[PDB]
RNA sequence: UGUAGUAUGCGGUCCUUGCGGC
């Protein structure tokens, strides 16, 4: 009772509606995913090529993952191989290597522009989930920040004086008038320090002598400005990307989907009464189930220690801040 | 010697100020314009050009293989996002199946032929360079609307 | 753009560059002010023998008529904002 | 060669070449990913060899390529059995149906000539199992896949004041794809210093010692070397 | 970086599902989103009909399209279980048997705990009584307004003072006064919000609700319904009030229980607005009854109107004692 | 090393302007830097761009040779047929690296004399 | 002519009840 419908050019068309009904086998799934994207009209006149409206052509939400993962696992031996390349290359440095399983729902790269407007980071050879080292890396550095600003906040804006107010006097300008409210709160204090760590790194030489507590070890300042670098000095540990481990994907399914339904999606955006006339419009997509596991790796350039310090501070950052989309929900978190 | 930059400078400016002034009073549909620029790029990149057209004309409620940028009044809708989809594919269409104009120095990779009913029947060569002047095209359009248009 | 830039959408295209390259937005306006004035006062060396284009430019006037009078207006203010462009750099690099 | 502080001591002994590309990655709708190749890339590995000969004086290893003419229609490839569709004598690559020409001579021509260069071990796997992944297309087709396919990378900056992308905080970034060949050549000829040690007097001295340190060796190239990018397996071969 | 916990327990079976409708699970965005229902109920009393205060201070507490959310809420451990339970009030039209439509949905008690943090101490304290009065008001997943979400606080653990459990009926009669103002007075002290005082609010809020209780049961199990026959003499509290309901002579409604005061889709096959009605189960000093909660808005909906007080003659027919006020 | 009809169809001719601007526009403009392993960023001033002519390009060359100068030349190359033969038997299919930057791959061109 | 790595610093984030009624 759906119409589908192919916006790539003739003859693969048929091929397209042939992968899509599981007559022929496709095996990489970014490609049938990106590059052979349907669209599907229900009753309703209109072509929605979104996630919502393309399940609608099998059986059941059940159905398309069941398709999306045997997709994915039509390329384990590939990923293998490439897995066993990636392990021998993180032995190649002295990196660090652990395992951490997802607590919760992970969901990386759904911002990312694209026809479904919810896409996912998939390997472009081997079409499976992955988080990228950059990811890690700013989550890295962000929960340092936190750290920084809980523990140290009022000294550090006690130090850095000027540097708040010249803070505060931005803020000023752009979030509306604001003349002085510019609440003194546990935000302000994270922005100037990610101020001091980008743009006034020189100016944290005082405060390098200072030490947070992660997990059991003691990180200094200093030591994470060395790890992380500035635009005068390269950062000293290499982030990796992470990539699940071969072995889970044979038996239990790498990819699910999960569902948003904006009730009083028009009060959130126009501005009309919640009330409950405010039918919804789900919206769903992608993301990595929990248990799934994924292998992380830090490398040095220049100390092992650095290395370990990253590894601790990265652990620690999974296992609370949370990599990934909506890791206000808890979304994106490992466990030991 | 007409380079074709200068076309589509003067295409990109030209439909960026007309944008500009006929909805100059409406702020919000001058950041959905803009975001909508900006981003079609990588959506091209990512699912292809036929399908980024596809996805506007589905965010347009209208119906493919029997549409052409013709026959649509991007004016004619009530939804700002709808106004800016609407905008975005009449500008791209348009640079795509009739260039600057029929006297300018680029005259369209297609003739006068709708570019979606274009890309579904022909090589991938030429699908191809369309992508490319789809691309530069938005590059200089996307350049115009952070110029000029308020931001979102 | 040196090569591409018309008069028409020259300022708000400057306007671009500038807010992209500026930290600050005082400092992208004080840039296009400065780049808009100071690109106007350049002498250019035409293919055709005419030195009025130049005799505008020295004196201070209504040049930009003369040049939406003049019928290589395009040719003239590539010509101007190249040159400018060229002093820009060759001041900066003495400075440093 | 000497560092900068100093450059007309003597010059450099080596002479590295740009990496010009062999094996490119393409999505296919079977045969996951396949490695393509083009009729330029190959004249121009052809043009390599015949210069590696002239170098050496070593016609022997000249004519080892020179028995492989190709030419093909925008819509025509020779691929791998793995690649072609089954029940269809035709073939996928992430945007494009391609009808699959009938030629063994080259693609066996092409793999003997890979397995000479970098031995029986392609980077990780034997040669021999990606034999049947391999397609030479239209050299429009191919540079339709080096300039469309490309990875882009989509980066974003985090400001803590409100823990949303910052004001123009956001760019997008080419990368070549993961599992892509490129090859170069290293040029060597007489050390131009003076008084060398006798374990680096002559050419082969350097040869040997250049294999050996960077065999199955893994190097950063580019940017984004602190988040894990530009990571390349380098094995150097010899004939 | 001031944090809650709260272990809770399920009274009733939860229909909570994600994607896949055939599956039953516990979502931490499906809760979040009833929070902020809960929050802006609660709320309303304060801002009235001044709709932007209250999503000003919504989007500074729980975020928005320009800021990170101040609280965090995610689901740590869940020690629960996932059985068949009969739909509230749905019934099978199968030939002879006209039985109740058993979905999948989280067993009855299955312990499980939601976590929020924030780093003020006022935000988190608004988060915590948002849930907090969501459990003891409102019920989660499908069906929450046919008494299918009902939850008690097993165990709360919070740095921050907040508001302690009942005991009585009284207890709860007052809750809703105690929160309101300690809702309010925090509104006023940190944002300076005042929005006057207008009118009831055109949304559901505690401008205009009543709560009131009816029934008392000792064992669980004799609370949701069991038989699959209304006419069968064996009927569990909520079978005898959903019995009830259905009596044409209880309610002076012309419809009867089809009217259109309750849930928009009745009769006329149209419109979402959901009931002001809702049910649910609340325990007591181990003792189980049924809570009924109205939410008497100015507007039912945009382009229709409805008589309230016809409702209240319910609750006379049930004799439900009115809690609050 | 390529057939020759092959590039028959990938032949075109421009007008003067055109092949102009085609020639002083469409060559290769690389940037270089360097890079202190101190800190791992870019030498202060080390930025420079680079002008590269573009590979695949056929250029022609005329070598003008009269008689040989009298200095008991041997009988083999005494006439001028003889040394302008034996030019260009020893410099055909050649390989040679003109221009500079030849430590990175660049300058070297293959000379085929006209025969 | 020789010597010379477009490199370092940046989280695709923020916002959303799988519901409404029998």
């Amino acid at each position: 009772n759906v119409v589908v419908k192919y916006p790539v050019n003739s003859e693969l068309a048929n091929y397209a509606e042939k992968f899509w009904k599981k007559e022929l086998a496709i095996y990489n799934l970014s490609l049938i995913l990106n590059k052979m994207t349907p669209f599907v009209k229900r009753r309703s006149e209109s072509y929605k090529s979104s996630l919502s409206a393309v399940k609608e052509i099998f059986k059941n939400v059940d159905d398309f993952q069941n398709f999306l993962n045997s997709v994915l696992r039509r390329s384990l031996d590939e990923y293998r191989v490439f897995f066993e390349n990636y392990e021998r290359l993180f032995n190649s440095f002295s990196s660090k290597i652990f395992s951490m399983r997802t607590k919760s729902r992970l969901v990386v790269g759904l911002g990312d522009e694209s026809v479904y407007e919810t896409s996912i980071r998939l390997h472009r050879n081997y079409g499976v989930p992955y988080i990228p080292g950059s990811a890690l890396k700013g989550v890295a550095k962000h929960y340092a920040f936190s750290i920084l600003a809980r523990e140290n906040g009022d000294e550090i804006l006690r130090i850095y004086e000027s540097v708040k107010e010249d803070l505060k006097a931005r803020i000023a300008k752009r979030d509306k008038i604001k003349k002085n409210d510019v609440p003194e709160d546990y935000y302000l204090t994270a922005a100037v320090i990610q101020e001091l760590f980008e743009k006034k790194f020189d100016e944290l030489g005082a405060i390098r002598n200072t030490r947070v507590e992660i997990g059991d070890t003691v990180i200094s300042v200093g030591d994470i400005v060395k790890i992380f670098g500035t635009q005068k000095e390269e950062g000293s540990v290499i982030f990796f990307d992470a990539f699940p481990t071969p072995e889970q994907l044979k038996d239990k399914p790498n990819l699910e989907l999960d569902i948003m339904n904006p009730h009083y999606q028009p009060y959130y955006q126009h501005g009309e009464p919640p009330g409950d006339w405010h039918s919804p419009n789900p919206i769903f997509f992608l993301t990595v189930p929990a248990g799934v596991e994924f292998t992380f790796a830090v490398a040095s350039r220049d100390l092992d220690d650095l290395a370990e310090k990253a590894e601790k501070l990265l652990k620690e950052a999974l296992k609370k801040f949370g990599v990934g989309a909506k890791t206000s929900l808890g979304y994106g978190r490992f466990d030991a | 010697i007409r380079e074709i930059e200068q076309e589509r400078a003067s295409f990109a400016f030209k439909v960026v100020s007309d944008i500009k002034d006929k909805y100059s009073q409406n702020k919000k549909v001058q950041g959905k314009y803009s975001s909508y620029a900006e981003k079609a790029p990588t959506i091209i990149l990512n699912n292809g050009l036929g399908a980024t057209l596809a996805f506007f004309l589905s965010k347009l409620e209208k119906p493919i293989d029997d549409v052409d940028y013709k026959s649509i009044n991007p004016e004619s809708f009530g939804n700002a996002e709808n106004i800016a989809y609407a905008f975005l594919y009449k500008h791209l269409s348009t640079w795509l199946a009739e260039g600057n104009g029929k006297d300018s120095a680029f005259s369209g990779l297609t003739n006068g032929e709708d570019p979606l009913k274009y890309i579904m029947e022909k090589t991938a060569i030429d699908v191809a360079i369309s992508t490319e002047e789809a691309l530069s095209i938005l590059n200089w359009i996307k350049k115009f609307a952070k110029a000029m248009l308020e931001e979102e | 753009f040196a090569d591409v830039i018309s008069k028409e959408f020259l300022h708000q295209l400057v306007k671009y560059e500038a807010v992209r390259h500026s930290i600050d937005k005082n400092l992208a306006e004080e840039f296009q002010s400065v780049f808009a004035r100071g690109h106007q006062g350049v002498r250019v060396e035409l293919e055709g023998n005419d030195e009025e284009i130049n005799k505008y430019i020295s004196d201070g006037a209504n040049l930009e008529t003369f040049l939406d009078k003049y019928e290589k207006a395009v040719d003239v203010i590539r010509k101007q904002v190249r040159g400018f462009l060229n002093l820009v750099k060759i001041l900066y690099e003495s400075i440093r | 060669g000497p560092a900068t502080d100093g450059a007309s001591e003597h010059a450099g002994a080596v002479s590295v070449g740009d990496a010009k590309i062999l094996l490119f990655p393409v999505r296919s709708a079977k045969g996951v990913f396949a490695f393509v190749t083009s009729p330029i890339v190959i004249q121009r590995l052809k043009e390599d060899f015949e210069l590696v000969s002239e170098i050496e004086n070593d016609i022997e290893l000249k004519q080892i390529l020179s028995r492989f003419k190709v030419e093909l229609s925008n819509n025509e490839t020779i691929a791998g059995n793995a690649l072609i569709l089954n029940g269809e004598n035709k073939v996928i690559l992430e945007d494009i149906v391609l009808k699959v020409k009938s030629d063994s001579n080259v693609i066996e021509n092409l793999v003997e000539v890979l397995k000479t260069l970098f031995g029986d071990n392609f980077f990780g796997k034997p040669i021999e199992s990606i034999k049947e992944r391999i397609a030479i297309v239209s050299d429009d087709v191919f540079k339709s896949f080096t300039r469309f396919s490309t990875e882009i990378v989509a980066r974003v900056r985090i400001d803590a004041e409100k823990g949303t992308v910052a004001r123009g905080g956001l760019w997008y970034e080419e990368f070549l794809p993961s599992d892509t060949l490129m090859y170069s050549l290293i040029a060597v000829g007489s050390p131009k210093k003076e008084n060398l040690p006798k374990e680096v007097d002559n050419t082969q001295k350097i040869v040997n010692v250049l294999k050996v340190t960077f065999n199955n060796a893994f190097l950063q190239i580019g940017g984004d070397e602190t988040v894990g990018k530009g990571f390349v397996k380098v094995r150097a071969g010899v004939l | 970086m001031y944090s809650a916990t709260f272990t809770l327990e399920a009274i009733t079976p939860v229909f909570m599902r994600g994607a896949n409708q055939s599956k039953a699970e516990i979502r931490a965005a499906s809760i979040k989103g009833l929070m902020r229902w809960w929050f802006r109920a609660l709320s309303g009393s304060y801002f009235g009909n001044d709709v932007e205060g209250l999503r000003r201070v919504e989007e500074y507490v729980f975020g928005s399209t320009k800021r990170e959310s101040r609280v965090v809420v995610e689901v740590v451990k869940e020690h629960v279980e996932e059985r068949f339970c009969p739909l509230p009030m749905v019934w099978k039209k199968k030939k002879g048997v006209t039985t109740r439509v058993s979905q999948r949905a989280i067993a009855p008690g299955s312990k499980f705990t939601l976590l929020l943090t924030s780093d003020d101490e006022e935000v988190l304290k608004l988060a915590c009584y948002s849930l907090i009065g969501l459990v003891y008001f409102g019920g989660i997943g499908f069906r929450c307004s046919r008494g299918a979400g009902s939850l008690k606080i097993s165990s709360l653990k919070s740095d921050v003072q907040l508001i302690d459990l009942p005991k009585n009926k009284n207890q709860l009669g007052q809750m809703v006064n105690d929160l309101t103002v300690e809702i309010a007075k925090i509104l006023k002290k940190t944002f300076l919000c005042d929005h006057e005082n207008k009118n009831c609010t055109s949304y559901s809020s505690f401008w205009c609700f009543y709560l009131f209780l009816w029934g008392e049961k000792a064992e669980l199990e004799e609370v949701y319904y069991r038989s699959n026959n209304l006419e069968n003499e064996r009927l569990t509290l909520l079978d005898l009030f959903e019995k009830e309901f259905k009596n044409k002579n209880n309610h002076l409604s012309n419809y009867g229980y089809r009217d259109f005061v309750f849930g928009l889709p009745r009769g006329t096959k149209k419109d979402r607005r959901a009931s002001p009605i809702k049910v649910g189960i609340t325990e007591l000093s181990e003792k189980y009854h049924v809570r009924v909660s109205v939410f008497k808005t100015k507007i039912f909906k945009p382009g229709m109107n409805v008589k309230w007080d016809n409702i209240f003659v319910f609750l006379e027919n049930i004799g439900a004692e009115r809690i609050y006020p």
